[PDB]
């Protein structure tokens, strides 16, 4: 690379890193405020199908 | 230079043997709580108030406590490399910056 | 030993092929494509008892879940798929550095 | 006689019930068809552990 | 000899029922038996969780 001003490619790395971040907090807030590890099937398909019918 | 980067480097290996032998460790841990019960089983099991079921009851346990250790033994891997099996035979972690100064670690 | 027993000895002993056991306890050897070349031969007491049959080529699109055996091949299958991904990616890293040094050369 | 064999046969009939209702989210355990089955306790393949139910 | 079960007892008679004593003994024999193998196999499901979290 160079030193330039139209690409900032550090800054998509760190956008990337930072929305990543937000998403496993947002997932961590909800598993707390509902109680429950499994609040949808994209988080364990399987496990919600046996829990459902336990 | 070299001395500080091979420094570093020996720096990590010795950080994965502490590592390897914290593994095994604990696998041997959790080796001597399954003895120690299976100890007290047979402990219990030499009374002479048992009959014969009860000894065999305690046997049962001890069998599934036995077939546990070698489970453990069997399993106990670092990424996929066995340590108490018998396969992981005496190895040199390389602790130097130099060439041939590495220490022996066995697991047995 | 029992089955299982049998197929956790044999992973301890060798990482050249993955043994697991299905849901009829026949035993299932998987012997990795960057691992063993060809096919392999199986003899003594033991393979008489099994009498293992022929060899099906399997990769990550023909895996399925559905039975237990099918998910045991499965996971040593996508090991295999692992490794040969990790490989393609330190050879590719190696190739990074190469043209790093090779641009500060350049420069120089 | 007839009527400790009554309460017997309710008795009978009542264990009969938890032998064939007995099930884990509706896989039945304690009438037979549940059979040796292996459980996966190792982080690798072919570490599994076999229960049977009779 | 003829095969005498717990679903085939019958006490309407003094021989029949000290014959279901002995048919009610063997068959507790059995369920301990099972039971104890079960427990054996919780306490090494448990020895098994320990190692596996260590």
């Amino acid at each position: 690379m160079a030193v330039n001003v139209n690409t900032n490619v550090a800054a998509m790395t760190a956008q990337r890193y930072l929305t990543g971040a937000t998403n496993a907090q947002q997932t961590s807030m909800e598993r707390l405020s509902s109680g429950f590890k499994i609040n949808s099937a994209k988080d364990d398909a399987a496990g919600l199908q046996i829990s459902n019918r336990l | 230079n070299v001395q500080s980067r091979g420094l570093d480097v020996a720096v990590r290996n010795a950080n994965d043997g502490i590592s390897i032998a914290q593994t095994a460790e604990g696998a041997m841990n959790e080796t001597t709580n399954i003895l120690q019960r299976m100890r007290d089983l047979s402990l219990q099991s030499a009374n002479g108030s048992n009959s014969k079921s009860e000894r065999v009851a305690i046997q049962e346990e001890i069998t599934a406590l036995n077939d546990e250790l070698n489970r453990i033994a069997e399993t106990t891997s670092f990424g996929g490399n066995k340590l108490l099996n018998g396969t992981f035979s005496t190895k040199s972690f390389q602790i130097g910056a130099d060439n041939g100064e590495a220490v022996m670690l066995t697991l047995k | 030993d029992d089955i299982e027993e049998v197929a956790t000895y044999i992973n301890g002993q060798t990482d050249m092929v993955k043994a697991s056991v299905n849901e009829k306890g026949q035993l299932q050897i998987f012997a990795g494509n960057n691992k063993v070349t060809g096919d392999v031969a199986f003899s003594g007491g033991l393979a008489g008892a099994l009498n293992m049959q022929a060899g099906t080529a399997e990769t990550v699109d023909t895996i399925d879940v559905t039975s237990v055996g099918g998910a045991q091949q499965s996971v040593a299958v996508i090991d295999s798929a692992l490794k040969y991904v990790d490989s393609h990616r330190a050879e590719l890293g190696a190739f990074q550095n190469r043209f790093n040094h090779a641009i500060s050369n350049l420069d120089n």
